[PDB]
């Protein structure tokens, strides 16, 4: 139940860098993986997905070819390599966690990401950018998708993410009705197809950042502005 | 399908694999069941809270013992559990001749030796395996028969007092309890203390069963 | 090692003397309620259409 | 009397004699009546009478399967025993025998050999995995011998329409011609090799079932007994045939290709040594089904 | 004097036998005498899993109607989803002799053992991912025939010598022990309401008997050899027992008696497992023949068979919603029946 990363740094154009993960406390080979990056001030945005055993690997519309991720499991760590280092992707990566099986919580923990600086597709609209608040309120937010994510196997798709000042994100809700581990009954999640909303009930301190919600009906993953709780 | 129902198939086709590679890996190891007639033999055997399991290995084979005598229970409610044993290893001490009464009851050692034997080696499950039969006790007996006769029981003459025709009637007497004199085999082997061939013994028994087996699957035996 | 287990015997048996009963019949028709009062929520009796079976 | 029918730069003796429409057509039909109905036994009882399939039952049912295919394709032979090689079915059935005729022999001969050595590594080789293979092992094998046989066979299925001499037709690929070619290796060698196999293999099972001492069960004299007969059954199936051909080659390079009328003796029982190899067909199965 | 004593314990058990008498009227089967018939009714397969390498012992369904649980002749629990077939968890056992199973209604827990004479609980959902070894409990001195779960820190286990257990699971010791049979117990089931639960054993004779006060209730007799497999009725008033006389057996808890037998002249192969339908109108019962017979509850005649194995059936269950049966045999397959 620790990652860390290491590699990032400030690099020139054209040229090719390491970047490395290292898991401890759990087991790394029934685990998938993800590289997800994120803008220094934009949203959310994925880069590369590997399945358990490397039978499956999935890259974005913009990085295939360029981005190599592979891992290695006996030394439990994930590798990902990149080549022809241009302006677009001065960012800050994150490596994410993830089993699929039935009842399982996808992106379950996130590491702390490293910081790199050099020198069709369904579409999630986030309704609004700031909302001002007070403890022991209620909150609704709403996230708009262009396609139904309601599965024909009766199964939703849509994963909230929580993103607090100077913090690795954390699970909120998964699937859409589903409360996390390790999170209070406070927080909920209803809506039906192409309408979402999470609902906070007496909010405290500690609930101040930015909140995300995630597709999962097919790749590439496709996040959401962002939506921000102000005191 | 969704990419989650795909990784699930996914999950499940390596477990498969794995499963298929434990299978094949625990297919190649034979399968011995000891039996005994408590502490009688075994602890020798065995030397070079339920059963008791040993993983000893010779020759580029792998063998799996169970010893069973600490259950005391009812034996036909879970002997069924042993239908696929490659064979039986039956101890039964020489010296158990007079020594009467070591059960509560007034019955020699021998005689329940023998009923375990018979129980065993005409059971409805145990209808295709053979039987390794060791007798453990071999010097004691000389000096027990020296001192002894053989009268307490087996009313049948036994020849005389020699340790030869001695054990010839108890190797004939034993060996001739089961009925499926052609499904089944015994080996009847003797043993001592100081004795440093028992596990070949049991490699060859072992060979002979196998290549029975592998003779009856090709349909030629 | 004689006496305690017919006392233990005997005294479980005087427990179980006790237990009040009753008819037969009653029971029958307390059966036969359950059984018909549950005939529509038994899929395995009456063939359920394939439309919502989950085995299909 | 010229007997000299001579084709594609050889001079081959082909001869009409009466004994053979006298002699060949009965044994043609009783070997036909015999083999079809036990070969189908086999492949109905091996069908829908076998709960599981081992690696042997598969291995004995691709032998099966090519006795059912000779017994399938002999009538048109026999019919044209009938006429005194009078071909009328025309070109592509002839083209159709002669492969099926080669095909069935080569696949009897590689599947009774494959049994073989399969029965060696089980008796004198008793822990060997090759014993343990799965049915996947099985059904590749069975593929890459049916491809090897199919390939080497394939030469005959370019073969030019029945020949006429006279009125008459002859479709044979046997036919005492000067300058051999590759299908009469396939004729020696396939009869020699296999003979070799199989009695290293027969005789190295007898050897270490002797000195194991496990010959007192009576199961396994009966075992020993079938051995031994495999062997015979294949050796006085398929030697005739094979010393009458040598015999051909000896007259063939000694005194040469001038007169017909030598071979008149010889040419003639060819034929009917050719007709012992069917017989082992109809003798495939009644062995391996006897032995239970 | 211990003459006096037995003396005693046969009058009192003329006395049992005579209030029986006095309180029986007529029989069930009599009273069912003018309700329709079920008919014939046809089951078919429609999932196959075949991921076992051995005999399968043990299987239970979940709380879900979802999964599934079973434990084979090695170390193999494997854990499936039944709709979609694919198998979820695969357990390694560290003794490969197992003869029980049971699934937590809380869906976080699974039960093992048998001939390894100790119970282990095992936790499936941990933040490492892995199924890890939550409890060894220890304590008897034969094998283990049956486990359940009553909560998650309940346990009610039934041994090879004559005694049942209630366990405590954060700290590894029997908080009750049950002592009144004379013979090795084979079946163990719980009722609805989580108070009281039957045991069977190898003397003919189901026990009845209280969760918390740690006394028996009442003692059924009447097979003619040692019962296998009991199920209690969805009412928690009646409950069906199975035994080697190729004979069912349908008791009452009030009346203190049989109440029905059903056996047939062909089938003479013991029973392996018994298990009702939902709204107790149909009896599911694996026999030793290779089969899987259905009888109604309310009338001894017999519904279809379910014949698609190869080898004995050893366990079968039926789900909490009532929608499909599984039965699991000797062969590696297990199959579902709608
Ligand atoms: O059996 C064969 O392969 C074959 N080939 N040619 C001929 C035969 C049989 C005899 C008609 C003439």
């Amino acid at each position: 139940v620790q990652l860390v990363e290491s590699g990032g740094g400030l690099v020139q154009p054209g040229g090719s860098r390491k970047l490395s993960c290292s898991a401890s406390g759990f087991a790394f080979s029934s685990f998938g993986m993800h590289w997800v990056r994120q803008a220094p001030e934009k949203g959310l945005e994925w880069v590369a997905y590997i399945s358990s055993g490397s039978g499956t690997i999935y890259y974005a519309d913009t990085v295939k070819g360029r981005f190599t991720i592979s891992r290695d499991d006996p030394k439990n760590t994930l590798f990902l390599q990149m080549t022809s280092l241009r302006s677009e992707d001065t960012a800050m990566y994150y490596c994410v966690r993830s089993i699929y099986y039935y009842g399982s919580s996808p992106f379950d923990f996130w590491g702390q990401g490293t910081t790199l600086t050099v020198s069709s597709d369904i579409v999630m609209t986030q309704a609004t950018s700031s909302v001002p608040v007070t403890p022991g309120e209620s909150v609704s937010i709403s996230c708009r998708s262009s396609k139904s994510l309601l599965h024909s196997n009766g199964n939703t798709y849509l994963y909230w993410f929580l993103q607090r000042p100077g913090q690795s994100p954390q699970l909120l809700i998964y699937r859409m009705s589903n409360l996390a581990s390790g999170v209070p009954d406070r927080f909920s999640g209803s809506g039906s197809g192409t309408a979402f909303t999470l609902t906070i009930s007496r909010l405290e301190a500690e609930d101040v950042g930015v909140y995300y919600c995630m597709q999962h009906l097919e790749y590439p993953l496709t996040f959401g502005a962002g939506t921000k709780l102000e005191l | 399908l969704s990419a989650e129902d795909k990784a699930a198939v996914e999950r499940s086709k390596m477990i498969d694999r794995n499963l298929r590679e434990d299978g094949e890996k625990a297919a190649r190891e034979v399968k011995l069941l000891l039996l005994g007639a408590g502490e009688s033999g075994k602890s020798t055997i065995v030397k070079q809270t339920g059963i008791v399991e040993t993983h000893f290995t010779f020759k580029d084979l792998h063998f799996k013992m169970f010893d069973v005598g600490a259950q005391r229970s009812e034996r036909k409610k879970w002997i069924h559990c042993f239908e696929g044993v490659t064979a039986i290893i039956f101890c039964v001490a020489l010296s158990d001749y007079d020594l009467v009464l070591a059960e509560d009851e007034e019955m020699n050692r021998m005689h329940e030796s023998m009923k375990l034997f018979d129980s065993i080696c005409n059971n409805k499950w145990f209808t295709d395996t053979s039987i390794i039969l060791f007798l453990n006790k071999k010097d004691l007996f000389e000096e027990k028969i020296k001192k002894s006769p053989l009268t307490i029981c087996y009313p049948e003459y036994a020849g005389s007092n020699t340790y030869e025709e001695a054990a010839a009637y108890i190797q004939c007497q034993f060996e001739d309890l089961n009925k499926r004199k052609d499904t089944k085999e015994i080996y009847t082997h003797f043993t001592c203390s100081t004795d440093t061939k028992n596990v070949q013994f049991v490699f060859d028994a072992v060979t002979d069963v196998i290549i029975k087996n592998n003779l009856k699957d090709c349909g030629l035996f | 090692a004689s006496i305690a287990q017919a006392r233990k015997l005997v005294e479980q048996l005087k427990m179980e003397a006790n237990i009040d009963r009753i008819k037969v019949s009653k029971a029958a028709a307390d059966l036969m309620a359950y059984c018909e009062a549950h005939a529509k929520e038994d899929p395995l009796l009456t063939p359920v259409p394939a439309s919502e079976n989950p085995f299909r | 009397q010229d007997h000299f029918l001579e084709i594609d730069k050889k001079n081959c003796c082909v001869f009409r004699d009466d004994f053979i429409v006298k002699v060949l057509p009965p044994v043609l039909g009783l070997e036909f009546i015999f083999g079809l109905l036990g070969n189908g036994l086999a492949l109905w009882i091996f069908c829908f009478h076998l709960k599981s399939w081992k690696s042997s039952r598969i291995f004995l049912f691709n032998l099966a399967v090519a006795d059912f295919l000779l017994i399938i394709c002999l009538p048109f032979l026999m019919d044209n025993y009938v006429r005194r090689w009078d071909w009328k079915f025309g070109d592509i059935p002839c083209r159709l025998m002669l492969f099926m005729l080669a095909m069935n022999r080569q696949g009897s001969i590689i599947f009774l050999t494959v049994v073989a050595v399969a029965r060696y590594f089980r008796v004198v080789h008793p822990h060997h995995a090759l014993n343990k293979i799965s049915n996947r092992t099985a059904a590749i094998i069975s593929c890459l011998l049916w491809g090897i046989t199919i390939g080497l066979t394939v030469h005959l299925l370019k073969k030019k329409m029945p020949i006429q001499n006279g009125g008459a037709n002859l479709c044979s690929s046997f036919s005492i011609c000067h300058t051999f070619q590759w299908h009469e290796a396939m004729f020696l060698l396939e009869f020699f090799l296999p003979l070799g196999i199989i009695l290293f293999c027969s005789a190295r099972i007898i050897w270490s079932l002797r000195q194991r001492q496990m010959d007192r069960h009576a199961k396994i004299k009966r075992a020993i007994t079938f051995i031994m007969v495999v062997a015979i059954v294949f050796v006085i199936c398929f030697l005739p045939s094979v010393v009458v051909r040598i015999r051909i080659f000896w007259l063939l390079h000694t005194s040469g290709t001038q007169n017909c009328e030598v071979y008149r003796s010889v040419d003639l029982a060819f034929f009917i040594t050719l007709s012992f190899t069917y017989m082992n067909s109809m003798l495939d199965p009644v062995v391996y089904y006897f032995s239970s | 004097e211990l003459d006096q004593l037995r003396q005693e314990a046969e009058q009192l058990k003329n006395q049992i036998r005579d209030a029986r008498k006095a309180c029986a009227d007529a029989t069930l089967s009599q009273i069912t005498n003018n309700i329709d018939p079920v008919g014939r009714i046809q089951m078919r397969t429609r999932r196959t899993l075949r991921g076992h390498l051995a005999k399968i012992y043990a299987m239970h369904w979940g709380t879900d109607s979802r999964l599934l649980v079973s434990a084979s002749q090695d170390g193999k629990l494997i854990i499936w989803d039944s709709y979609t077939t694919n198998k979820v968890h695969a357990i390694p056992l560290r003794s490969s002799w197992v003869m029980t199973c049971a699934y937590a209604p809380s869906g976080n827990y699974v039960a093992c053992g048998g001939l390894d004479n100790i119970c282990s609980i095992y936790n499936l959902k941990t933040r490492e991912g892995n199924v890890r070894v939550s409890r060894e409990l220890a304590g008897h001195t034969g094998y283990l025939s049956c486990c359940r779960f009553l909560d998650d820190n309940q346990i009610v286990t039934s041994s090879g010598d004559t005694t049942c257990a209630l366990w405590d699971i954060e700290t590894g010791q029997q908080t009750t022990t049950f002592t009144g049979h004379t013979g090795d117990v084979m079946s163990l089931s719980l009722a609805p309401d989580t108070r009281l639960f039957v045991s069977g054993a190898c003397d003919a004779s189901a026990k009845l008997w209280d969760v918390r006060e740690g006394m028996c209730r009442q003692t059924f007799t009447g097979h003619e050899s040692d019962i296998n497999a009991i199920c209690f009725f969805p009412n928690g008033n009646a409950f069906a027992t199975g035994s080697d006389d190729a004979t069912c057996r349908l008791f009452d808890l009030r009346a203190d008696q049989e109440l029905m037998t059903y056996s047939h002249d062909n089938i003479i192969c013991g029973i392996t497992s018994v298990s009702f339908s939902k709204s107790g109108r149909l009896l599911l019962a694996g026999y030793d023949d290779f089969n899987c017979n259905v009888w109604d509850a309310l009338k001894a005649d017999r519904a279809g068979v379910l014949a698609g194995h190869d080898n004995r059936v050893s366990c079968l269950g039926v789900t909490d919603d009532g929608m499909a049966v599984a039965t699991g045999s000797w062969d590696s397959f297990l199959k579902i029946w709608n």
